[PDB]
């Protein structure tokens, strides 16, 4: 599933902006 | 609906017209050194970002609590955000709007400078919508209805916003959203080129370095409400390379739950052309307000803080900070020497 995917993935963290 | 200039868009007119005068007055003579460190108890730390903290904190001479920022001055320099900076607090200290955060006070030092905002006990929709999945269509709506207001705000004002996700958006005690992180703002008649947000939120404009407006704003209102009724966004991968790649071609996929209304706002929301993104248009922000994903929505009711939340944050008295994460804990320090003193004169 999407979600299940979503979950195994590196970016269910906060996620940082990015600047340069 | 959308087109027609009822009497209703002339009281919003009416009020926008008075919030600019406000805003423009503070604009123009921005507040400046308005308290000292020593003023405040540090207690605990509530987020962490590149070139600095917030911390919650206390008020000596009041006992009220408060979310402090501190940005070293020199990693602001190393990462060229002076500008940056300065726009943040320059917009904030001017702006009111019952679902912005507020400034209380801003000062410097020779090491760090330092914003005291309200503080905002009820913890980060983020860690509220990873933990429950995803929040229903009703729910993501209340939110969604209040970002659209503030966007509708802040826009009048010749303002772009530039980094809406959960991560930026608190609970407040009676449930309503409270927008933080002033960061990216800007205020820019016509076009702007800088290449910042979240990889998950750009539109597609600004990956592909075409210089872009307020629109940038409603298409990352798209990427927040899918990922509010999904629990996932509508772009993800492992690497913001390969998320760009997505936001660029064109193709969107929506959950099997989404309703068809909920389906027709998104896809006029994360419009790759311009012509036709919703926000973007004759009819401005009213395609938005008059969709019939919204057509429950009482827009008035919104502002007014008078429909009820789908949830109020556990509140556990004054100070309480459980509905944060635990991050680590670095001592202040104040150097000797005044560091980067012009660069940050006007703040
Ligand atoms: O703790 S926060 O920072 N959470 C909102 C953004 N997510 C954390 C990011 C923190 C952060 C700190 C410094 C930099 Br530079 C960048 C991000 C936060 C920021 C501003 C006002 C707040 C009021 N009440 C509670 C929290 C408040």
């Amino acid at each position: 599933t999407t979600y299940a995917d979503f979950i195994a993935s590196g970016r269910t963290g906060r996620r940082n902006a990015i600047h340069d | 609906a959308a087109a027609k200039k009822g009497s209703e868009q002339e009281s919003v007119k009416e009020f926008l017209a008075k919030a600019k005068e406000d805003f423009l007055k503070k604009w123009e003579s921005p507040a400046q050194n308005t308290a000292h460190l020593d003023q405040f108890e540090r207690i605990k730390t509530l987020g962490t970002g590149s070139f600095g903290r917030v911390m919650l904190v206390k008020h000596k001479e009041t006992g009220n609590h408060y979310a402090m920022k501190i940005l070293d001055k020199q990693k602001v320099v190393k990462l060229k955000q002076i500008e940056h900076t300065l726009n943040e607090k320059r917009i904030l200290q001017a702006v009111n709007f019952p679902f912005l955060v507020k400034l209380e006070f801003s000062f410097k030092d020779n090491s760090n400078l330092y914003m005291v905002m309200e503080y905002v006990p009820g913890g980060e929709m983020f860690s509220h919508l990873r933990r429950i999945g995803r929040f229903s269509e009703p729910h993501a709506r209340f939110y969604a209805a209040q970002i659209v207001l503030t966007f509708e705000y802040l826009h009048s004002l010749d303002l772009i916003y530039r980094d809406l996700k959960p991560e930026n958006l608190l609970i407040d005690q009676q449930g309503y959203i409270q927008v933080t992180d002033f960061g990216f703002a800007k205020r820019v008649k016509g076009r702007t080129w800088t290449l910042c947000g979240t990889p998950e939120y750009l539109a597609p404009e600004i990956i592909l370095s075409k210089g872009y407006n307020k629109a940038v704003d409603w298409w990352a209102l798209g990427v927040l409400i899918y990922e509010m009724a999904a629990g996932y966004p509508p772009f993800f991968a492992d690497q913001p390379i390969q998320i760009y790649e997505k936001i660029v071609s064109g193709k969107v996929r929506f959950p099997s739950h989404f309703s068809s209304d909920l389906k027709d706002l998104l896809r006029n929301l994360l419009q790759v052309d311009l012509t036709k993104r919703f926000g973007n248009l004759k009819n401005g922000v009213n395609d938005i307000k008059n969709h019939k994903w919204f057509a429950t929505t009482d827009w008035i009711a919104i502002y007014q803080r008078k429909v009820e939340a789908p949830f109020i944050p556990k509140f556990k008295g004054p100070g309480d900070t459980s509905n944060f994460d635990d991050y680590e804990e670095e001592e202040i320090r104040v150097s000797i020497n005044e560091k980067c003193g012009k660069e940050f004169s006007e703040f």
